[PDB]
């Protein structure tokens, strides 16, 4: 049960595949975490984050 | 010789001496080619917080 994938939720990942998931993280990054936070803003209109 | 020289800094904020370019409204949200005391590009002006 616990490497089978869980059908309960929309990613098919299993519960050790969601630790591996939430372990790895960018929160201190650099270039790569303020392009992604671009993907996060995107109430805000004419964005050209690209 | 009567000599006089000049001296400036460049690239500050107190800009109280400047040239007779006359200025503009804003638009916001634009595409455009702004100029604020010589410091010029081209970019998009939106609000801030
Ligand atoms: C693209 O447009 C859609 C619908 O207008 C909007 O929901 C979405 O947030 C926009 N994406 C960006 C990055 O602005």
């Amino acid at each position: 049960s616990q490497i089978l994938p869980d059908p309960s939720k929309p990613s098919k990942r299993s519960f050790i595949e969601d630790l591996l998931f939430n372990k790895v993280t960018l929160a201190d990054a650099g270039f790569i975490k303020q392009y992604g936070d671009c993907l996060g803003d995107i109430a805000a209109r004419d964005l050209i984050c690209a | 010789y009567r000599v006089v020289v000049l001296s400036f800094e460049l690239l500050h904020a107190p800009a109280t001496v400047c040239g007779p370019k006359k200025s503009t409204n804003l638009v916001k949200n634009k595409c455009v080619n702004f100029n604020f005391n010589g410091l010029t590009g081209t970019g998009v002006l939106t609000e801030s917080n």
